[PDB]
RNA sequence: AAACUUUCAACAACGGAUCUCUUGGUUCUCGCAUCGAUGAAGAACGCAGCGAAAUGCGAUACGUAAUGUGAAUUGCAGAAUUCCGUGAAUCAUCGAAUCUUUGAACGCACAUUGCGCCCCUUGGUAUUCCAGGGGGCAUGCCUGUUUGAGCGUCAUU
RNA sequence: CGUGGAGGUCAGUGACGAAGCCUAGACCGUAAGGUCGGGUCGAACGGCCUCUAGUGCAGAUCUUGGUGGUAGUAGCA
RNA sequence: AUGGUGAA
RNA sequence: AUAUUGGCGAGAGACCGAUAGCGAACAAGUACAGUGAUGGAAAGAUGAAAAGAACUUUGAAAAGAGAGUGAAAAAGUACGU
RNA sequence: GUUUGACCUCAAAUCAGGUAGGAGUACCCGCUGAACUUAAGCAUAUCAAUAAGCGGAGGAAAAGAAACCAACCGGGAUUGCCUUAGUAACGGCGAGUGAAGCGGCAAAAGCUCAAAUUUGAAAUCUGGUACCUUCGGUGCCCGAGUUGUAAUUUGGAGAGGGCAACUUUGGGGCCGUUCCUUGUCUAUGUUCCUUGGAACAGGACGUCAUAGAGGGUGAGAAUCCCGUGUGGCGAGGAGUGCG
């Protein structure tokens, strides 16, 4: 009983749009008929079953929205990692690994260098 | 949380015992009109008490138990080293039983020794009382030839009747099972078989589980469907032990605590 | 002996995680021993316990008795096996709450998951 | 008021943080090649102890360069003076020493 | 604690960590020949004494070669331009060996090199050329 | 003598001591660094077939998707599940979602569930207007960008 | 002499009833207390050689909890 | 005394 | 290398054992009191399993009486001793 | 040219990209700062370079590569511990206050600017935009920037050249190891008897042990279940440590 995922992903916009106006006109009639009833099972599914379509609706608005910024520089804040606060500051692995001209000359020229000692 | 605990279960038997009697006070109404739907209440409502609820020759009454041919000689002993009570106890019994003589029990004489005295003296049943601590415990029944012999413990003795010469009249309750009516054949055996009737004395042995009770009574007839009685003679309790089908040699029963699991049975 | 110091040998932790477990470490806390005869032919001791699979009681009251488990109530710990009942006073029918260290597994019931699982822990179905 | 419950588990702390530089450090010896230097102060002056790093001179006189010398972990001091001559031939004799020992491994 | 007490009472659960055998048996990670021939039963220090090499450099406070010939095996085992080839080329061609005249000269030798420069730079493209 | 008062004993009451337990506390040690304008901590309003706190969650509301486990949940009622499988579950994991009214609180405001503005707009011919859906409009400061202003300075055959 | 816990020991005791609780019950110790019988109970506990301490109560207009006499009294406007 | 809450 | 009564996650104790131990082992910073800042408790244990006493009967209800389950109700949601 | 054009300055915008507030607060860094109390009343000594308040940080913070300590056959960044030591020293010499260098140890790591010209070529960077193998690279355009952005140098010196028939040499993937998270497999009685409601107890008879820690199961269970012990098979990530 009630939608599964999977199938939901092959639909259109137009088909996923029409499933959920069916969903929610149904439930909507449920709610009528739920004085008539001591005991109602189906109110649970559907709720459930708009609450999936919703899921995979705004799934495939997230999915265009990235294929249209796709690769270039500042792409909107409600797309961008959360992480933490200090992380999203505090330098990127390059701004950090970046070293001045000179060490990188001194590096060269003189690297920590491995050794044993005994014989 | 028993503080909320006690609060909702209060207040739940508070409120079943008003829905539980408003449903009884409606019936007495419907009942008032109509005295048939009472009826048919006690058909399918039953009480199921334990009783309701049990968990389910001619050659042999001579040879093994005696009978209403001889006057029945009981030999009354006691245990060895015994005190003031357990002959307190022989004095109850000297009435109750036929013809008792009682015999001092002098160390040795192991048992064996014992049957060869009271086949020369010719007795036909042996009876011992015995006690660990101040109070009577435990009665032994031996038939001298053949021997079977029942054992049995008393926890009940409490003692205003005072009885008269005349011989008591016999009763037993509930031997439906075969063990049980080869007990109510020892008693019937061993209490004399005179009834005389006028004097007026019964003795019952009513068993409703596997504890015997007897006593003693004086029952008066008024013609209006009905019989009084007092109480007289000791109060008793016994229970059944062993049937050791020799003279002390074999077992038939034997209780165990493995029974009294069962809450059913009666043996 | 304790050799790691990663495991816990306090009491006060262990009691709490086994009362605090949850549905699925529940179901490999409720497992059952197999019979001699299923030892033999699938060459495993013990398994985690399932409803369409028959039982054999060995210890407690109902020793002996015999049946197909109707629920595993993970919650109390127990399982409940179809014809091991006690009968109320009213005439009903309750199911005892059995352990299922105390059970023993006769007859098992294979799924595709279950035949796996054997095959996992060195067995030959 | 402190107590110092943790001398046993700081001890362990210790050891198992030289476990890990012995583990990222594999083959070379947890600590860089120190001095022999003369204590200050009259009281002192008879006891020899480890330095803090060489000189440039002691490493110039041993026979590789200061830069160098920092790579193959010989600890190197600056401001530290050459002004006793007995101390200047020990270091060296004990640099000399360390570089018959030590084994640099290739680049490639 | 305040904190603690919900973090016990809700039904997310702690983000449990088990990582108190690992601080104790650290794999050696910087050397293979040492990968093979490092018992983890021993300790650091005995560890090195079993190997030959030397664990302490200083005077230890307190108190107390079948590996080190591997490491000694390990231990057993730049051209120029191609402007600069062709530009040695025309310079050789002309003069020939006059470094003298070689760097006195102004169309060929632009930048103004000294003798020594120059002919440390023939004689590696006379190595590789003729 | 009974009653009455008192003393003792027995059996009931009252009370919760003692004993035993313990998903709690306290202290010590070890390891790690992890809140917030992408809107936190906190407050409020709600949400389950049947709920007080607690716990979870936000009109997708004691959850949705994903991954694993493999067949329950269970205080009660009632649905289910093809159970040789896209799959039961108040299961575990958790990376994708939604995320009411507020709160540093951020359109203007005071304590108004008022007072608005612009963009995008599906519908009621919508050219008039009417309604719905959705995202924005706080302050300071930095890097820019841009339309300017400034007898502020200079150039000008 | 006694109490909570620790080390050691008694291959100690213990659902055939540990601990506790009573008892017009018995014995020992000058005593602190110890031991035993009977009754009630339902799961751990004790002696011995040592260790350790939040260790022994009649009082503090003691703290907490419980229960009396006052009293079926003053009282319910 | 420090810091805060209330106030004919 | 050092500090750390917070946080995150562990491992422990010659510690306390429900008038103790954190104020809080439980609908606890809750109930509640204070205009307010704030102050702030009490309260753990039935059994192995609810098998939580069906059913008859006494009363408008409140509780009883027969009867039964359980090893024990001499364990009854006023529930171990 | 009574136009126009350079700059500098002040503006602007619901433009583009950002960022700061608040919570927590044991530790740390600053700022501010009482009184009860001690010597006899109280101005210092004394509570106290405290508590409260205020501001600011982090996994630690702060400190730190000498304008240092010393007086020696000199030491050699800083931090902490032991000791120096209850010493020097101060204190109506009294309540008392209270270091430091040396020595032993823990841990060890050093460097970057400003400074005289790249002047035979601003060699530098931001941003926008187009692609690419996207914590970024490249082309192009724009701006910053000569009121100085790069390379070279920091006293240990250093630079300019010349001589050595001097010596050394980047970077990117791939599969492993390693680190983190997570999943999975791995021994042996439910053998008899007694007692009890129940066996996990007593007794008899055996096994396993690198597993007789612990917890559960109708009472004290290595051997019933989960684990524990020794190993093995993985999955998803991190990564410059190296193979």
């Amino acid at each position: 009983a009630g939608v599964k995922a999977y199938e939901l992903r092959t639909k259109s916009k137009e088909q996923l749009a029409s499933q959920l106006v069916d969903l929610k006109k149904e439930l909507a009639e449920l709610k009528v008929q739920k004085l008539s009833r001591p005991s109602l099972p189906k109110i649970k599914t559907v709720r459930k079953s708009i609450a999936c379509v919703l899921t995979v609706i705004n799934e495939q608005q997230r999915e265009a929205v990235r294929q249209l910024y796709k690769g270039k520089k500042y792409q909107p804040k409600d797309l961008r990692a959360k992480k933490t606060r200090a992380l999203r500051r505090a330098l990127t692995k390059f701004e950090a690994s970046q070293v001045t001209e000179k060490q990188r000359k001194k590096q060269i020229a003189f690297p920590q260098r491995k050794y044993a000692i005994k014989a | 949380n028993k503080l909320k605990r006690q609060e909702i279960f209060a207040d739940i038997k508070h409120e079943k015992n008003k829905e539980r009697h408003t449903m009884r006070r409606k019936r007495a109404k419907e009942e008032r009109e109509n005295p048939e739907l009472r009826e048919q209440r006690l058909k399918e409502n039953v009480t199921q008490t334990i009783e309701n609820t049990r968990v389910y020759e001619d050659d042999l009454m001579r040879y093994f138990n005696s009978n209403s041919n001889e006057p029945p000689k009981i030999f009354l002993t006691t245990n060895v080293n015994a005190k003031k009570s357990a002959y307190e106890f022989a004095n109850i019994l000297i009435e109750i039983l036929p013809n008792v003589t009682f015999v001092k029990r002098k160390f040795g004489y192991k048992l064996k020794e014992i049957s060869d005295i009271c086949i020369k003296r010719n007795f036909t049943d042996i009876v011992i009382i015995n006690e660990d601590k101040k109070k009577v415990t435990g009665l032994t029944f031996i038939h001298l030839p053949e021997g079977p012999t029942f054992y049995f413990k008393l926890s009940s003795f409490v003692e205003h009747g005072r009885p008269t010469s005349h011989i008591p009249e016999l009763i037993l309750n509930n031997f439906q099972t075969r063990l049980g009516q080869t007990v109510g054949r020892l008693f019937q055996s061993i209490l004399p078989q005179n009834p005389d009737i006028e004097g007026r004395q019964v003795i019952t042995l009513h068993n409703q589980r596997d504890y015997i009770f007897f006593r003693r009574h004086r029952y008066v007839f008024k013609d209006n469907e009905r019989v009084g009685l007092q109480e007289l003679g000791p109060q008793f309790t016994l229970k059944l032990k062993r049937l050791q089908r020799g003279i002390k040699e074999e077992t038939e029963w034997e209780h165990k605590p493995e029974m009294d699991k069962e809450k059913k049975k009666f043996y | 002996a304790k050799q790691s110091l990663d495991v816990s040998s306090d009491r006060r932790k262990a009691r709490k995680a086994y009362f605090t477990a949850p549905s699925s470490q529940r179901r490999v806390l409720l497992s059952a021993p197999l019979s001699k005869e299923l030892r033999a032919q699938y060459g495993i001791k013990a398994l985690p316990i399932r409803r369409d699979d028959e039982v054999l009681v060995v210890r407690g009251s109902k020793k002996g008795q015999e049946g197909k488990i109707s629920s595993v109530y993970r919650l109390k710990f127990a399982v409940q096996v179809d014809k091991v009942t006690k009968e109320k006073v009213n005439g009903a029918s309750v199911p005892i709450n059995l352990h299922p260290s105390k059970l023993v597994i006769t007859k098992l019931h294979l799924d595709k998951d279950r035949k796996a699982l054997i095959q996992r822990k060195g067995g030959k179905l | 008021v402190k107590v110092h419950f943790d001398q046993a588990g700081k001890k362990v702390s210790r050891r198992n943080a030289r476990a890990t530089r012995a583990a990222k450090i594999a083959p070379r010896p947890l600590d860089l090649l120190r001095p022999v230097v003369r204590a200050p102060t009259v009281k002192y002056n008879r006891k020899v102890r480890a330095g803090r790093g060489f000189t440039l001179a002691e490493v110039k006189a041993a026979g590789l360069t200061a830069a160098y010398a920092r790579t193959i972990g010989i600890a190197v001091d600056h401001r530290r003076q050459n002004r006793n001559q007995e101390i200047f031939d020990a270091n060296v004799q004990r640099l000399k020493e360390y570089q018959s020992k030590i084994i640099v491994f290739p680049r490639n | 604690s305040v904190r603690k007490r919900k973090m016990n009472r809700s039904s997310v659960g702690k983000a449990t960590r088990r990582n108190k055998d690992k601080q104790r048996k650290i794999n050696i990670q910087s050397n293979p020949i040492i990968a093979a021939n490092w018992d983890y039963s021993l300790t650091m220090a005995q560890n090195y004494k079993k190997l030959g090499l030397r664990a302490k450099l200083q005077t230890p406070a307190g108190g107390k070669e079948t590996e080190v010939v591997k490491k000694l095996e390990e231990l057993a085992s730049r051209s120029q331009s191609e402007r600069e080839e062709e530009w040695l080329e025309k310079l050789y061609k002309k003069h020939g060996d006059d470094y003298k005249k070689m760097f006195f000269d102004k169309k060929l030798n632009i930048y103004q090199q000294s003798e020594g420069d120059l002919k440390r730079r023939l004689l590696r493209w006379k190595k590789r050329n003729g």
